[PDB]
């Protein structure tokens, strides 16, 4: 099979127009049909365009497809916040009976204002310490855009060992959340005088600290 | 309102086999084709295979040679994909998609099933240990740590549903041991801390583990 190259992503403000390109390496890509799919995260893909430019029933007319040389393009007119999704182009090779997907393009709709993360830090509970376990819990929430970086400090020195951090996840209020856990032994926790979960977001770092009580 | 109804989520050990089904709703096989498209977590769609039940032809991507068998049952209009000798790379959501117009023409996937999540992991089923996260015009934050369970999902309630305001259950973390951990925190007026009790109700259905943990001020 051959490969279809898509843009890593695309960004635009509400009402703006955005275009997503698609390049095939196969020799016959110019004349072969191209299809476009939209996948809202958490849902199944849906067909937007088939046969270069045709649009199924119930798909908004601000989606359109076109072909230029050995390339295909999807154009989204009048951007709306729900248009945030991944967009995949696809081609079909008749000589192999293969479907070939593009790498996908993530469309971000600009406009939402920057929000700093709220940090909540919990020490290991006494019940967990009685179970010979210890877990520090750093809960992060209410930040936009959807990216943070987390660092931990034992006293005034970095740790890295035992850090488990999740991917950003979209909250119900369209901001983002994340969690970071530090596994430790009861003696490590009572060895240091405190730990500090440092969350960095847009060049600003938010810090919380807990100590054995 | 035609649909493709798929089977449910399956948890598998590496080396095992999985069989996902896809049944037509509101139509019959006819001249349609049926494809299988999977999506690993955090990656793009990948085409797996295809079946044209009318003529009986089946094909699948080169990387799945010898591991997939696509079959069909015309009397119940059900398509089956069987993927054997599973590995971590096979952890994905497996979709079925109908292809072609009512004359068997066209190659666009126009009707999609909701998908079926397949998890491949050597971890064994385990219920979670629940620990309280004690609180220490201001608000207070108190929570529950749901530690070391497999597989997903777990549900977290507060006061059997009665407390729904200020509740934030965060997505879980996957530890290096294959077990999951998550946390659920509620924000309350700090003066309410001495008015009432707070109980988090943890339910882990894959292990029928139900835990009620009281969360008290230090």
């Amino acid at each position: 099979q051959s490969a279809l190259t898509q843009p890593p992503s695309v960004s635009g403000a509400p009402g703006e127009r955005v275009t997503i390109s698609c390049s095939g390496s196969g020799s016959n890509f110019e004349y072969s049909f191209v299809y476009w799919y939209q996948q809202v995260p958490g849902m199944a893909p849906k067909l937007l365009i088939y046969d270069n430019y045709k649009r199924p029933s119930g798909v908004s007319d601000r989606f359109s497809g076109s072909r230029s040389g050995t390339s295909a393009s999807l154009t989204i007119t009048g951007l709306q916040t729900e248009d945030e999704s991944d967009y995949y182009c696809q081609s079909y090779d008749s000589s192999l009976t293969y479907w070939v997907f593009g790498g996908g393009t993530r469309l971000t709709v600009l406009g939402q204002p920057k929000a700093a993360p709220s940090v909540t830090l919990f020490p290991p509970s006494s019940e967990e310490l009685q179970a010979n376990k210890a877990t520090l819990v750093c809960l992060i929430s209410d930040f936009y855009p959807g990216a943070v970086t987390v660092a931990w400090k034992a006293d005034s020195s970095p740790v890295k060992a035992g850090v488990e951090t999740t991917t950003p996840s979209k909250q119900s209020n369209n901001k983002y959340a994340a969690s970071s856990y530090l596994s430790l032994t009861p003696e490590q926790w009572k060895s240091h005088r405190s730990y500090s979960c440092q969350v960095t977001h847009e060049g600003s770092t938010v810090e919380k600290t807990v100590a054995p009580t | 309102q035609v649909q493709l109804v798929q089977s449910g989520a399956e948890v598998k050990k590496p080396g095992a086999s999985v069989k996902v089904s896809c049944k037509a709703s509101g139509f019959t096989f006819g001249r349609y084709s049926f494809t299988w498209v999977r999506q690993a977590p955090g990656q793009g769609l990948e085409w797996v295979g295809v079946i044209v039940p009318l003529v009986g032809v089946t094909n699948s991507a080169k990387k799945f040679q010898g591991r997939v068998t696509i079959t069909a049952d015309t009397s119940t209009n059900t398509v089956y994909m069987d993927l054997s000798s599973l590995r971590s790379e096979d952890t994905a959501v497996y979709y079925c998609a109908r292809v072609g117009d009512r004359f068997g023409s066209g190659y666009a996937m126009d009707v999609w099933g909701r998908g079926a999540l397949v998890t491949v992991s050597s971890a064994s089923t385990k219920g979670p240990s629940v620990f309280p996260l004690a609180p220490s015009g201001g608000t207070a934050a108190l929570g529950c740590l749901v530690k070391d369970y497999f597989p997903e999902p777990v549900t977290v309630s507060w006061n059997s549903g009665a407390l729904t305001s200020g509740v934030h259950t965060f997505p879980a973390v996957l530890q290096s041991s294959g077990l999951y951990s998550l946390s659920s925190v509620v924000t309350v007026p700090s003066s309410s801390l001495g008015t009432q009790t707070y109980i988090c109700n943890v339910n882990h259905k894959p292990s029928n583990t139900k835990v009620d943990k009281r969360v008290e001020p230090k």
